[PDB]
């Protein structure tokens, strides 16, 4: 069954790439991280988006 | 055809020669326009092409038996000259390479050596107080001359502590007068940078300085002047605000 | 017609630098082919104009009657990889006990290769170079000894909290490189990236870094480019009580993956200031040794 | 054994250094991640979210420190008299300061990209007008008059339906990057000075205030990005903390 | 008012070039920006003072106490993370002693 | 954990050791390399450049240090004068010190290859002249006269419309490299000496200079290398930087 | 994404064969380089050439 | 980093021991071996002399 | 703390304890202290010849 | 200095005696009257 999968960021949507000697996988490095935002979600979170070239309150 | 009779025509100006020694690329490469890779800048550049690529004609020094040589801080020179420098002033970012043409004709019973090089990033040191214990600067009048230029206070020494001796490095070119009247430079845009201010920043330094001095007899001719004229190749300004100067 | 034509055909905006030389692999020397006498009229190697603005491009094969020689002699230790990154001296910190000097085990030093003139000079050979580095701390006492001390060694970039005491509150280096040695242990090795918001470090600006007008004040700011001055460099003892021992850190930079680009002619007046080619008017010496006459050896 | 030497470097501790060490606890395993709302996962994510830019600095008296928050606009009895003014620099004060990028940027020595403040009216609806708002590029100093100002980067506001215009001030630099631009040298990395002009007029009815405020939010555009790691430029401790 | 940020892009606030970014965002992240060893405690043992002077000291783990590392900390309400913990031990004045 | 033994050279540090060491900033990106014209590849790049040779010595009185740089001829009224002469070696003291080439070598203590030593004609178009330029190869004295200095590789010029001959020193040697030649026992590395002789004369019509000045470019060939890294001959500080 | 590609050499022409340990690319040796030379680029920056055999100032 | 433990032996001297050491010199080549007479490959080839 | 340094042919030598030459900016030098164990370098066949 | 700001040309004395200035046809109309010598300067050319 591999090796131990006690990372804190075990099961997320991010794809680490790391170095690891010992069976327990939290003592790995920080690695190599997989570079994904999403601006979005705090910079626009209303729920009717219009245009960037429309008028916002008409 | 022949290597020695050339014609120089940019915009509306036009330099002729028929006693020249072949064209000097700079190094091995022709100025161009900055890429959309290399670039960095957001704003849409004015690239003015005709009304700022042309030659100009800035001074005119007159060799004398004894001078010591002297210099320009481009592109210092064209700041309040022409339609060139008035986009250089209302704009932040310029680019620029340039066509220097040298000049300088005198009889067959003259004799003498002019040595054109192009030093980028010309730097000036100051004299420290004769005896070296004083960190003075030069002046912004010694830095950035402009029109007249300026007279070397040591030709040897290049007024940085770099000698002469081997200025033949960065792209050069000799007006021997018993073969050539002219030398014609042609440097790219050299910078660390895609855009600079022209205004704080000088990309080089028109380096005019005899090493074999000029001679003559009691002849009927004792006034040789050097002209100096340049063209801006691919101008490109951005970053526009108001009219700033130095 | 539509549309105007001297914009159609207009060369505004090409983008390639027009190369007018490439580069060829040199691995080797280059091979000489053999040669015999030649006696013709208009075929002149040998005769050159200067002027013109090149070198010679005279080939010995047709200047003397050359045998065959398979050149194999190397070209690798002419490399800028091979010879930049040779470890040399660029800095000196000073802790004693109690002198003129820093006298409470912090020192501070803005980072300037320049001030020590061998590093410089083989440096100042190029204009512009990028590079990125290895740098070592060699530790110990004015006479050389090794003591049971621990110091903290601190990279403050621009922008970042200088020290101000042995026991500020900087020390926390909460993100800021930090690296804690002993004297015990052998020197400390750091690698460290090109880190310029230009392409290239600057060991030349012609210029000011400033606008408006340049009066005899800030007239010491000529030459002074902020795209190579990558902050400040700081020592601890570490605290709280002053240290026992008078202490000595020599900083040494190796250069790797270097990319230097535009020559320079190399310098052959005495250094005497940082970042400032200032030299001695009265003292000018000539850049190589003189002899009594040209007519004597 | 297996030969080695030792390279220089050995038994240093490097604080930033990403190597690996021993695990306390053989076979733990952290407590199953639910889900929690609105992750973050890139700092530039945050740098995009519009925050208050106090322009208006005044101290006093550490009770009027609201007013801090906003622009005093008012009927001007002429023509383009000067409203506001500030510096483009978000590392460097103080402006920036009050801003979430400013602090994040605090926290980068480099940044890049282009920046946006944008400014909501807070007068009545019947209280209208149109002013310039011009950017000017590093060189040039600071505009004497609004003739002299729109020689720049500028955007004509109008007074209306939409409270606010957004003022892109553009990512106009020589080099890639701007180091903090804070105060003397290094003034190289200088983004430019906002200045804020009537371009016609506060114009109010009969029975409305003669004063309006307007609010400025800024943060960075899209194309932003930060580059080199500093300590937080002021430290907030005095002198032991507990 | 919407509670949104500006969505105005500058190639519609200004004529714009052509652009291609290259700039890294990577070291924008929260492991590269948390992969930063802070200082988050101070344990003294004195000979004799008012502090713990039989060489034996209790520390209640907290992260804050320390300004630096606590406003770094404190820009989230959240956060999960494994962690890597040094000890450095010398004397008040930075000696090394055989202890 | 995995057996390893410490062999001798642990702790040490060797300056031009290429090893790794620790990275201090994780994920950092260097700002893209924009293009920049006339990049160096290989020093031998630069050693291939002409740059000017002093053969002219003369410290009087550090205002005439000009004259270093050129060569007085004149109308020898006699037959085959002496007109210079100096040593071939590059990093020999003192005339090649001048040259880029001098003191790119002075960064290497051995080089291998032919070099090239270009000579100007700075007189006027109505000055003449033919004169014989003499390489002698390690071994042999100063050539007393013309006749016993041609026996040597020599070139004949003839000044005219183009100024400059090249003499090419070809690689004259018995041991594959050549270290640098001075001044004692160090003789053994010797690459001889040029010396320049009137071949005919320096003829001049009514109205021209009796005088003129030659001007000796130095550089090397494409057969050149360089193997061995040295500091640079001469220091220069004194005592004390800032 | 293999490893981290942050070297100051990235995307030249030189081939360079490094090693290295850790996950940035800039920390490895200086290693091996590929031998390319363009000495016409100083040396002989004329516009139009003339042969070795030719007379320049004609 | 990698659980190492150091034998007996560490330190130590060997003056016979064929292990490898550090390089002073980066991308140093020997000047090309021509032929010489009369090489040596064994002693026992001068044992028999 | 002793500093081994190579001086290679025509290369500045030393002329004092504290000698400018000690910056070592291309010649080979070692930095070891004599609690180290013996510093051990391989040096290449250098000779012209 | 303040000449060469328009349509010029740098002339070499030697081999060829001669060389030749074209002032180009540089006019806002399609045609010009004479420029002869009050109002009618309109359809001027230029200075040379
Ligand atoms: C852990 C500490 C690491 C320190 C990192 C410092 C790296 C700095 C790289 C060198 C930058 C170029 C040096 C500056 C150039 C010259 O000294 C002067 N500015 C010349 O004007
Ligand atoms: C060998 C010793 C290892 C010690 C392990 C300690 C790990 C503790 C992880 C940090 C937990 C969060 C820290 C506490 C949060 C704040 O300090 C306060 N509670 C805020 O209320």
């Amino acid at each position: 069954s591999h090796e131990n999968s006690n990372s804190a960021t075990e099961g997320s949507t991010i794809n680490y790439t790391t170095i690891n000697y010992y069976k327990d996988s939290y003592a790995a490095t920080a690695g190599k991280q997989s570079l994904k935002q999403d601006p979005d979600k705090f910079a626009n979170p209303v729920k009717d988006i219009f245009t960037e070239m429309a008028a916002p309150l008409k | 055809y022949s290597d020695r009779v050339a014609q120089l025509t940019i915009g509306n100006s036009t330099i002729t020669t028929q006693e020249a020694a072949n064209i000097i690329v700079g190094y091995g490469e022709w100025p161009s326009y900055c890429s959309d890779s290399d670039a960095t800048a957001v704003d849409k550049p004015t690239r003015p092409d005709v009304s700022v690529n042309r030659f100009y004609t800035l001074d005119t020094k007159l060799w004398e038996k004894s001078s010591k040589g002297w210099y320009w801080k481009f592109p210092d020179v064209l700041t309040e000259t022409g339609v060139f420098g008035q986009n250089a002033q209302f704009h932040y970012l310029y680019r620029s390479g340039f066509c220097i043409h040298v000049q300088c004709n005198a009889s067959k019973f003259h004799q003498g050596a002019l040595l054109v090089a192009v030093l980028p990033e010309y730097v000036i040191g100051t004299v420290a107080g004769g005896t070296g214990t004083e960190d003075s600067h030069p002046p912004y009048k010694q830095t950035q001359p402009g029109a007249d230029g300026f007279e070397l206070q040591h030709p040897y020494v290049l007024d940085a502590g770099i000698p002469i001796s081997q200025l033949t490095v960065c792209p050069h070119q000799w007006i021997n007068l018993r073969t050539n009247n002219c030398a014609t430079i042609i440097v790219p845009y050299i910078n660390a940078l895609p855009f600079d201010s022209a205004l704080n920043h000088c990309n080089f330094g028109l380096l005019v300085v005899p090493i074999s001095p000029l001679d003559y007899d009691q002849g009927a001719t004792p006034v040789i002047p050097i002209t100096i004229t340049l063209a801006p190749m691919c101008s490109e300004f951005a970053g526009l605000r108001q009219a700033v100067t130095q | 017609g539509d549309r105007v034509a001297d914009v159609i055909e207009s060369s505004i905006g090409d983008s390639v630098s027009r190369a007018l030389t490439h580069a060829l692999p040199a691995p080797t020397g280059q091979n000489t082919q053999v040669s015999s006498h030649r006696l013709d009229t208009g075929k002149v190697p040998a005769l050159q104009a200067a002027e013109i603005g090149a070198s010679s491009n005279a080939s010995d094969e047709s200047m003397i009657e050359t045998r065959c020689v398979l050149n194999s002699h190397s070209t690798a230790e002419t490399t800028l990889d091979s010879f930049f990154s040779r470890a040399g001296l660029v800095g000196e910190i000073d802790l004693p006990l109690e002198g003129t000097t820093n006298p409470n085990g912090y020192a501070n030093w803005d980072i300037d290769i320049t001030g020590y003139a061998q590093m410089r000079r083989k440096v100042e050979l190029f204009t512009y170079m990028r590079f990125d580095a290895e740098f070592t701390f060699v530790a110990c006492t004015p006479t050389g000894e090794v003591v049971p001390q621990l110091l903290q060694y601190m990279f403050v970039p621009p922008g970042a909290p200088k020290p101000d005491s042995r026991e500020s509150l900087a020390w926390q280096t909460a993100t800021n490189p930090s690296v804690f040695v002993k004297l015990s242990d052998p020197p400390a090795q750091v690698s460290v990236p090109f880190m310029s918001p230009a392409s290239a470090y600057q060991w030349f600006y012609d210029g000011y870094p400033t606008f408006g007008e340049h009066k005899q004040e800030k007239d010491l700011e000529y030459g002074a480019c902020p795209n190579n001055m990558m902050g400040t460099f700081s020592v601890r003892t570490v605290g709280t009580s002053k240290s026992k021992y008078p202490l000595v850190v020599r900083i040494y930079m190796r250069m790797k993956h270097v990319r230097a680009w535009i020559p320079r002619p190399m310098r052959n007046q005495n250094y005497l200031f940082k970042a400032n080619p200032n030299y001695a008017g009265n003292s000018i010496k000539p850049t190589g040794a003189s002899r009594t006459a040209i007519t004597t050896l | 054994g297996f030969p080695t030497e030792l390279k220089p470097g050995t038994n240093q501790f490097l604080t930033t250094d990403d190597g690996v060490s021993a695990p306390i606890l053989p076979n733990f395993h952290p407590t199953p991640c639910i889900h929690i709302p609105g992750e973050v996962r890139n700092l530039l994510e945050l740098c995009q979210v519009e925050t208050i830019l106090e322009v208006n600095n005044v101290p006093t008296n550490a009770t009027s420190l609201m007013e801090r928050l906003r622009f005093p606009v008012s009927a001007q009895a002429g023509k383009g008299e000067l409203c506001a003014v500030f510096r483009a620099d978000p590392g460097r004060s103080g402006p920036w300061q009050s801003t979430l990028l400013g602090q994040l940027c605090g926290y980068y020595t480099q940044w890049s990209g282009s920046l946006e403040v944008t400014f909501m009216f807070t007068g009545s609806f019947m209280a209208t007008g149109k002013m310039l708002i011009a950017y000017t590029p590093p060189g040039g100093p600071l505009p004497k008059d609004r003739a002299t100002a729109m020689l720049g980067t500028h955007v004509i506001w109008d007074f209306g339906l939409q409270s606010s215009v957004t003022l892109v001030i553009p990512w106009i630099s020589n080099t890639h990057y701007r180091a903090h631009a804070r105060d003397g040298v290094f003034d190289y990395y200088t983004t430019g000075l906002v200045s804020i002009w009537y371009q016609t007029n506060y114009v109010v009815p009969i029975g409305a205030p003669n004063t309006a405020y307007i609010i400025a939010l800024a943060a960075a555009q899209k194309n932003f990005t930060m580059q080199l790691c500093k300590d937080a430029s002021d430290i907030l401790q005095t002198g032991t903390i507990q």
